[PDB]
Order: C-alpha cells, then structure tokens, then sequence
DNA sequence: GTCCCTGTTCGGGCGCCC
DNA sequence: GGGGGCGCCCGAACAGGGACTG
C-alpha cells in the first residue's frame, strides 16, 4: 500500500524539454526502458499527460553498463516537503542504492508528474512516454518514503559495526570508517553482500585561503594591485586595512616606478597577512537557505570555489587542481564540490557557472558521473574576483 | 475506415465549457464541398447529426489542396482550443534526408483520410458541435484545426507501428504525420513483400493505404525534396521579385533563404535581416538599403547553381567545415567524402552587446554540435579557419570555462584572428593614463577626462549621458591622446569588463571607437582600482571629472 | 532605494513538413 | 479565416549586478 505524495501549494508539475541525446545514449535508455517495462516499473503513456522531465544516461568508469538518469530537478523543486561525523572519516565509500526504490509502488496520483521522453535519432519517430509506478531514482520522495525500510536494513550491520557510518543522500549510500584501506574495503563488501542479501577522504580537504605577494620592491602597480585585493577582502575579513599602504601612492605616478615600502606599511601588510589566517568570524549554517557555489577559472587546470550562503560569509573556500578540457574539469569541479557539500552539510549547492550557457549544456552529460544533479545557474565571472582568490 | 485504437482521454481545462461561437458565412463553392464530404463521413460514422441537446458550436470552413482536386475541411478551433487542456507534444523534430542511410530498397507511403481513421474520446466530442449552413453536426473522430489531433494522431501511429517495429527490427520506418519512408535492405522482390505486411498491419488499425500515395520508384517525393538512390535534392526554391519590398515580404523572403541554407552553401541573411528592425507591422514597406540589395543578389546568384546532397555512411567521419563569412555571419559544409556535403547551413546569429570572432565562432560550433547529435546522433569533427595559436591565446586570457571539440585547422581565408592583445604587465616607458568619468543622474550631464604622471590633464564635457559611457569616453580619450604605448588606470568594473574580453565587434559606436584605437597600438595595459579611496592619482581625476556634477 | 546595462525567455511574424 | 512540429529573426518583458544619493 501506498504513500500519498503532494506537490507544494500552488504548484504544477514539470513541463522542461527533452534535449538531444547520442545514439549511444538513446540505445542504452531503449534498452534500458524496455526491460523496466517488462518489470512493470513504468508505463507508457499518452501525450494527454501534460508533464515532462529529461533522461539521458551515462556509462560508468570502465564499464559497458550504462545507468539512466533522469533529472528530477524541476519535479524535485516542486515536491511537497545529518551525522557530524561523517566529514572526518579517513575512508568514505559511495555506493549506488538506487535500485532499493523499485521495490515500492509509487502513489496512482503522483505517476503522472514523473513522466519523461525518449527521442529518436534524426526524429525517425515522435518521442516515447512513460511514467514511473514505482519509486523513481532521482526523485526527492525515494529516499523519504524508503527511509523505514532502509533504517531496518542497516540496523542489524550498523550494530555490529558501531564506528562504521552510514550516510543516505538520494540515491547514495555514503559509508565512513577509520579502517585501514582493505579493512575498509572488506567492511564495504560486507556491506554490498548484507544489500544484496535483502573512494573519498574527507581528511584531505583543506581551505585555500586568500593570498598576499610577498617581493623586495614593490612597484605602484604592484602596491596598486595589493589595495585594491585587500579593499575587496576587508568585505570577508573587516580586519583588514589599507591606508598606509595607500598613502605610499600619493601623487600621479608612473605605474612602473619603484615605490619603498615605509615600517607602516610594511607592517600594516604584517597584519593582513595574518588576519587572512583566521577563520571568517560568524557564519553559520542555515538549512531553509540554498548552499550557494561560485567557481572561477585560474588558469592552468587551477579552478577555486567558494561555498556560501550570504555574500563574503564563506563556509567554506578552496581548490581544484586538474592535469586540456575546461568544460569537463569544470564538471568534474562541481562534482568534487557537490560530493564535499553532501558530505559536510548533507545538502546541494546551487552552482554559479563561469561558463556560456549553451557551451555548458553542449557537453555536461558526456563528462557526468554522479547520480544526482545539483541547481545552477550561468553567470560571467568579473575579472576581478577570479584575481582576489588568485593562486 | 475508423480504428479499433483505444481513444485518447481529454478534458476541458477546469471551470471552463465548450465554444459558442457562431458559423460564418460561407461560399457556395465551398459549402457543396462540405455537404459532399460531411454526408460521405455521416455515413461511414465519421460524423454524427446532433440536436438541440447541444449548446456548443464552432465555424468551418474549407480551402483546396495541392492535388488541386480534393478539399480540406478546416475548422477555426481556435476558441476550444484556448479551454482545451495542454498535451505534451510527441513530435521533438523534423526528419533530414541527410540522416537517411543507404538502402537497397525504399517505399513512401501516406495513409489515407488519416486523422478521420482515428476515433476521438467519446466524452469529449459534444465540443466538437459544428454547423453546415444552407445541417448539424459532432465530430466522432479527430478534427482538422483541433489542437490536440497532431499529438494524438502521432502518438496513435507509433502505438499502431510498434508491433511492427518490434518482429521486423531490421525495416526502417520514418514516420512523420501520416507520411512514412520504408527502408530495407531486401532484394525487391522480399522488401515488397513486407511493404504489404505493413500495409495489412495499418489495415487491420483501420489505416489504408491508397495506391494513388503508393511511391515504388526513384526519385521519391519525401518531406519537400526528391529522393534519388546516391543523392537528395531539395525541392525547387523561388524567391519573390518586387520592387516594394514590405515586412511581411522581407519576412518570406528571408525564410525561404534559410530553408535554402541547409543545402545551399553561402546563403547570407545579416543585411536583409536589419531592415526587419525596429519596424511596426507587418504592412510597412522598406527600402532595401544598398548593402541589403547587393546581399539579396548574391543570394540569387547562389541559388541559380544546382546543387545535391549525399546519405549517410556511419563507417566513415562526419567532418564539418566551417567559412567566416564576415559582420557576424558564418557558413559551414557537413561532410563525409571531401566535396560531397551530406548537408550545410549558416549560424548568424547575434549575442551580445559586444564580442570578437572567436566567441562567434566557438557559438557556431556549439550550434554545429547540437545539430549534427539530432541528424546523426553523434558530434563532428571540425576543420576551423583559426590557427591552433589563436585558440590557445584565448583560452588563455578568457577566464570563462570555453572548449571547441577535436579539431583541424584549415587555411582558408578569412582567418579568424584576436585583433588585438591586452598586456600582461604594465609597460615600461609607457605614459601612465588615470582615466574617469562622473554624470549627473538628473541633469544627464557629465565629464570625462585623464590626468597622466608627465603632467598632462584634460576634461571633457558630455550632454545626456550616463555614468558608464562617461567611464568609456574617458578610456576612448586615453587612448586618443597617448602613443603607441599606453598605461591606463580606470576605476570602472564595467568598463574593464568589456575592454578585457577583447571585442572587435559592438553595438555600441563608443565602444566600436575605442575598438578602433586598441588595434592601432602597439601595447595597451588596462588596470584597476578601487574609486573614491584617496589613490593617486585616480584621486586627481575623480576632482577633474566630479567638479560641476 | 534609482538608473543603467546586460543577459535570458518568450511570443510574434515568416519558412518548411503533414 | 484552423492545427502541431522544427528553424530564423525581432522586440518586449523581466532578472541581476554595479554606481550613485546624501
Ligand atoms: N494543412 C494541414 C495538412 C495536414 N493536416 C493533418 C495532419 S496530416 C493529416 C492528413 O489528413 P488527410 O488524410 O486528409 O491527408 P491528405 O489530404 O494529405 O491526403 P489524403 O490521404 O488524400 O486525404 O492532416 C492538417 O491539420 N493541416
Ligand atoms: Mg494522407
């Protein structure tokens, strides 16, 4: 018997368009939805079904079993309505426990708003609809209606395995322990064998904090370049102070000539340097409020981000370093900082992308992996903040 | 005949109620057409007579065809529609004949009287209540001019070809409307034999399959082009010849151009495309500018040349080369074997205040990209008139994530080039500019003007102006009084912004002079600083430019 | 706050198909 | 004098960030 399921007062369900796939995608999700309609998981339908989500599908690592993915986001956003100790595990380990939600029926009145379409290559056909009749990967309600019995599952392993934890976000199962690599290992094989029955290092992370040049002569282009940067951070760090530093480009000077530091101002530099080793002071972190990311590009594989959730009040700042395709180390950044999110907040960050809207959409599903898909959102970077978080 | 299909469930959207909307008058001409086919359809159950139980009406009408010898009975839904409730349109896309692989054998069918074959929702039909003028009638099967007949009628089809689909995998079925293309790779003789095992598969649907529609031989008529068994052409273009040339003619005009693009390489548009602008409605005339006018009879002469496309091999590459075609506009040639197009087309179009050739390219490809994954499901590799240099230049300097898939550079001019580049540092013996700008958000008044580390300094006065061009006018007076060698020092996000993604092209005539000016230096350096915090000496312009405002 | 400028969406013509 | 699809171009509406008023 079923739970009833509600979208949020005054909402419609979803009505976003599918987009082009390649025809390794389309054979994969023909292949896919074929047998999930010989298990009854979905339907076809008609187009008097007004709804629609995209699918698409990605195949894995080295594998040739491809996964579909549809992209639950809008239906998601319009659906009716976290262990601390999971970020210091030496080991954590994803797995995929999607399959889990076929076994539960989904509500007779909620199917429709899960509809989705699969096209043809060169349009050979119109497009082919189905609706789920079970509980949908990807969709918010899964892991909500599953909980119960996804917490009878695990207890008997949770038990016997007091400093394992085990984490669901949607479709995963984050699983964390200080085990050894190999003890480790074993435990999570014990694991997938107690599911089939019924790597991450949140160590590693580290901030990037902001950065100050450090040289013996300082040009006023230089000393320019410097106010400028610490006038900017004063916004995240009001410890931060630039006047001797300024007054030292009195005048209308050449921007190549050599100015001196004065004892101030190279103190005054002292300072900012350390007041830049500190944590920002009073952020704290609000669940009813939308993680926010912003990425920029530094160059040279070098991409830093910064997760908030008002203006300057960084929860957390930092890098990724990559091996040359922007697109794909972009993705795999949001994915990195997406996993991290998951891990620390137990939520999704909305992404602000320096990337052209339609270059993005090009090519994002060729270098996915994960099996969620966070909110974002396309913006040009001012040039100035991809300098103030400069490596 | 009419389908044993099961009926599509549809509802009026809520609080609303059928059409009462009143005939119109009509021909006589046209009224005999309706008689003739409305008794044809009463009696074979198409139709049925209603009484006074039903409220509701909608106007019918009727225009001849192509066969120039059967009528199309129309009726203007277009208030049932409004309170008709949404579908979710079946057809994603319009089959290309350069998507077609090679086939031994090809078959073009059309079903006959096709939507009045497929039976609409019995509750729904009351809506349907139309009148014909001197008898009333309800329609019991999908009506012409409904807004729910395409989806329904599609959906209908692929549910119908599914069995056949499935027992024969290997028979390609293109199924547009009511209009199929068979492909096999049969001798003759067995694919002719599954033609009528699909024929006795529609007519067991209750879809028939006139002879008269029945194609056996090449050159197939398919989709508005001819089908041979190496090549495609597309059928005949004819492009108008006025003299006055008004909206809607510049209109139809430019459409049948871009329908010639996807096999005519070349095809431009930008000129005849401006005059559109600004315009009111759709009767005004315009003089074709002169530029416009030259534009239109190279087009003509393109078009006087003829011209076929290829099929599909999926053993070979898809190679797509692209041509800059200068303002903005570019063509681009999808190949396989070198000059025999599968197909071609033009990208034109305009993003952005300002941008430079490169960004436009990198959108060409993207839209090449998007286009050959719908025909052929796969990307394309590319042979682009930019230097591997100038790529990696940009990606460079551009702090935007930016990516154009494997590509081969071809040395065909015009080469698409960064007409200019920004220094790194700042530059030694290089006369340093402090640049600004203020207006008065009231008055409209302003100033622009530099003050430079030799001593120089100058104001100069604008009139309804606005705070971000006074901040572009005092960069475009930097560079207007410097050498060839300039430092400047601006304080305006917005101005860095756009003079650092390096533009050659703008709406903006400003900024378009200033475009000028960056290609005649040698060295050009652009940096910033935080306004009004006492640094000199964007201190001492900021008094030079605020004094009055 | 207002004003300015820039990007996106989206609806309106037209083209083509049925 | 009607419909649905895709395409193209355009302008209108609206969103979001920067600069400014005192
Ligand atoms: N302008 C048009 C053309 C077609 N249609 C719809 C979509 S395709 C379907 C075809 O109906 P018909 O069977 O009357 O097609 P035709 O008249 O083309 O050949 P016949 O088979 O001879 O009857 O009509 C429409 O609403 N408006
Ligand atoms: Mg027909």
């Amino acid at each position: 018997e079923t739970v009833p399921v509600k979208l949020k007062p005054g909402m419609d369900g979803p009505k976003v368009k599918q987009w082009p796939l390649t025809e390794e995608k389309i054979k994969a999700l023909v292949e896919i939805c074929t047998e999930m309609e010989k298990e009854g998981k979905i339907s076809k339908i008609g187009p008097e079904n007004p709804y629609n989500t995209p699918v698409f599908a990605i195949k894995k690592k080295d594998s040739t079993k491809w996964r579909k993915l549809v992209d639950f986001r809008e239906l998601n956003k319009r659906t009716q309505d976290h262990p601390a100790g999971l970020k210091k595990k030496k080991s954590v380990t994803v797995l995929d426990v999607g399959d889990a939600y076929f076994s539960v029926p989904l509500d007779e009145d909620f199917r429709k708003y899960t509809a989705f379409t699969i096209p043809s290559i060169n349009n050979e056909t119109p497009g082919i609809r189905y609706q789920y009749n079970v509980l949908p990967q990807g969709w918010k309600g899964s892991p909500a209606i599953f909980q119960s019995s996804m917490t009878k599952i695990l207890e008997p392993f949770r038990k016997q395995n007091p400093d394992i934890v085990i984490y669901q976000y949607m479709d995963d199962l984050y699983v964390g322990s200080d085990l050894e690599i190999g003890q480790h290992r074993t435990k999570i094989e014990e694991l997938r064998q107690h599911l089939l029955r019924w790597e991450l290092h949140p160590d590693k992370w580290t901030v990037q904090p902001i950065v100050l040049p450090e040289k013996d002569s300082w040009t006023v282009n230089d000393i320019q370049k410097l106010v400028g940067k610490l006038n900017w951070a004063s916004q995240i760090y009001p410890g931060i102070k630039v006047r001797q530093l300024s007054k030292l480009l009195r005048g209308t000077k050449a921007l190549t000539e050599v100015i001196p530091l004065t004892e101030e101002a190279e103190l005054e530099l002292a300072e900012n340097r350390e007041i830049l080793k500190e944590p920002v002071h009073g952020v704290y972190y609000d669940p009813s409020k939308d993680l926010i990311a912003e990425i920029q590009k530094q160059g040279q594989g070098q991409w830093t981000y910064q997760i908030y959730q008002e203006p300057f009040k960084n929860l957390k700042t930092g890098k990724y370093a990559r091996m040359t395709n922007d697109v794909k180390q972009l993705t795999e950044a949001v994915q990195k900082i997406t996993t991290e999110s998951i891990v620390i907040w137990g939520k999704t960050p909305k992404f602000k992308l320096p990337i052209q809207k339609e270059t993005w959409e090009t090519w994002w599903t060729e270098y996915w992996q994960a099996t969620w898909i966070p909110e974002w959102e396309f913006v040009n970077t001012p040039p100035l903040v991809k300098l103030w978080y400069q490596l | 005949p009419i389908s044993p299909i099961e009926t599509v469930p549809v509802k009026l959207k809520p609080g609303m109620d059928g059409p009462k909307v009143k005939q119109w008058p009509l021909t006589e001409e046209k009224i005999k057409a309706l008689v003739e086919i409305c008794t044809e359809m009463e009696k074979e159950g198409k139709i049925s007579k209603i009484g006074p139980e039903n409220p509701y009406n909608t106007p019918v009408f009727a225009i001849k065809k192509k066969d120039s010898t059967k009528w199309r009975k129309l009726v203007d839904f277009r208030e049932l529609n409004k309170r008709t409730q949404d579908f979710w349109e079946v057809q994603l896309g319009i089959p290309h004949p350069a998507g077609l692989k090679k086939k031994k054998s090809v078959t073009v069918l059309d079903v006959g009287d096709a939507y009045f074959s497929v039976p609409l929702d019995e509750d729904f039909r009351k809506y349907t209540a139309f009148t014909i003028p001197s008898i009333r009638y309800q329609y019991n099967v999908l009506p012409q001019g409904w807004k729910g007949s395409p989806a329904i009628f599609q959906s209908s089809m692929t549910k119908i070809l599914e069995p056949f689909r499935k027992q024969n995998p290997d028979i390609v079925i293109y199924q547009y409307m009511d209009d199929l293309y068979v492909g096999s790779d049969l001798e003759i003789g067995q694919h002719r034999t599954k033609i009528e095992e699909l024929r006795q598969h529609l007519l067991r649907w209750g879809l028939t399959t006139p002879d008269k529609k029945h194609q056996k031989e090449p050159p197939f008529l398919w989709m508005g082009y001819e089908l041979h068994p190496d090549k495609w052409t597309v059928q005949p273009i004819v492009l108008p010849e006025k003299d006055s040339w008004t909206v809607n003619d510049i209109c139809k005009l430019v459409g049948k151009l871009n329908w010639a693009s996807q096999i005519y390489p070349g095809i431009k548009v930008r000129q005849l495309s401006k005059l559109l602008r600004g315009t009111k409605a759709l009767t005004e005339v315009i003089p074709l500018t002169e530029e416009a006018e030259l534009e239109l009879a190279e087009n003509r002469e393109i078009l006087k040349e003829p011209v076929h496309g290829v099929y599909y091999d999926p053993s070979k590459d898809l190679i797509a080369e692209i041509q800059k075609q200068g303002q903005g506009q570019w063509t681009y040639q999808i190949y396989q074997e070198p000059f025999k197009n599968l197909k071609t087309g033009k990208y034109a179009r305009m993003r952005g205040a300002h941008t430079n050739d490169v960004k436009q390219l990198t959108e060409a490809v993207q839209k090449i990209t998007t286009e050959s994954i719908v025909i052929w499901g796969k990307t394309p590799k590319f042979k682009l008139p930019i230097q591997k240099e100038t790529w990696e230049t940009w990606w460079t300097e551009y702090w935007q994530a930016t990516w154009i898939p494997e590509w081969e550079f071809v040395n065909t001019p015009p080469l698409v080039k960064l007409w200019y580049q920004l220094e790194k540092e700042p530059i030694v013996g290089a006369e340093t500019f402090y640049v600004d700008g203020a207006a008065n958000r009231e008055t409209k008044l302003g100033k622009a003007g530099y003050v430079t580390n030799r001593g120089r300094q100058k104001v100069v006065t604008l009139t309804d102006t606005t705070n971000q061009k006074t901040e572009l006018q005092a960069i475009y007076l930097a560079l207007q009084d410097s050498g060839l060698e300039v430092n400047i020092v601006t304080d305006s996000q917005y101005a860095l912004g756009i003079i650092q993604a390096q533009p050659d092209q703008s709406e903006s005539e400003l900024v378009n002079q200033i475009i000028e000016q960056l290609i005649k230096k040698e060295k050009v350096y652009l940096a910033w600083v935080p306004a009004h915090k006492g640094i000199g000496g964007n201190e001492q312009v900021d008094k030079l430019v605020s004094a009055g405002i």
